[PDB]
């Protein structure tokens, strides 16, 4: 299964954010990461592991081991918010529970 | 398409449309997402076409799929006021010498309500 933390992750444009999982048993690298910007369906940035799509723009970028992973926006722009979620298909292909990214203006 | 509203214990076929890529080559998921917004996976196959269900849907739901007309089917039986939820269809893919796990979107959802 999958547990993501944070919840929630003000973040101001410019700045970098990490979103994590955790899983229950090894899984090796599979492991995707997708966007669902409001009001739409959800997307794909990252799948087995680290491995920006054919269309994600390299801001976005995924890490892990054993049972951490991470995905990484460099420079955070207006685009990108909405809520991420992890999803593990080493053993059994499920999601995590989200992290809502909301832009801190003025 | 097939969603709405529906009195708890109904029933209920959801179809799913695929194109330009073809069912004989591509594998196709159901995953919902509650007014919560939370996600869940309701069904899926292999390559070699064996299917899996969590427990939550186990025994109630149905998926099934049409390789000559292009088409996935989602069966929902005995519905419960938890399936009240949006629902989607993805094709797996995996790249990587390894389980096609990932549910990759075009669904564009279909309301169903359990009320």
């Amino acid at each position: 299964l999958m547990t993501q933390i944070p919840s929630l992750l003000s973040a101001s444009v410019g700045d970098r954010v990490t979103l994590n999982c955790k899983a229950s048993h090894n899984i090796n690298k599979n492991l995707e990461w997708y966007q669902q910007k409001l009001g739409e369906a959800p997307k794909l940035l990252i799948y087995y592991a680290n491995n920006l799509q054919t269309g994600i723009s390299s801001r976005f970028s995924g890490s892990g081991s054993g049972t951490d992973y991470t995905l990484t926006i460099s420079s955070l722009q207006p685009e990108d918010v909405a809520t991420y979620y992890c999803y593990q298909y080493n053993s059994g292909h499920t999601f995590g529970a989200g992290t809502k990214l909301e832009l801190k203006r003025a | 398409s097939g969603p709405g509203l529906v009195q708890p214990s109904q029933t209920l076929s959801l179809t799913c449309t695929v194109s330009g890529f073809s069912l004989t080559s591509y594998g196709v998921s159901w995953v919902r997402q509650p007014p919560g917004k939370g996600l869940e996976w309701i069904g899926t196959m292999w390559n070699d076409g064996d299917t899996d269900y969590h427990s939550a849907l186990r025994s109630r739901l149905s998926i099934s799929r049409d390789s000559s007309k292009s088409q996935v089917l989602l069966k929902m039986n005995s519905l419960q006021t938890e399936d009240t939820a949006m629902y989607f269809c993805a094709r797996s893919q995996l790249p990587g010498y390894n389980l096609r796990g990932w549910f990759v979107y075009w669904g564009q959802g279909t309301l169903v309500i359990v009320s």
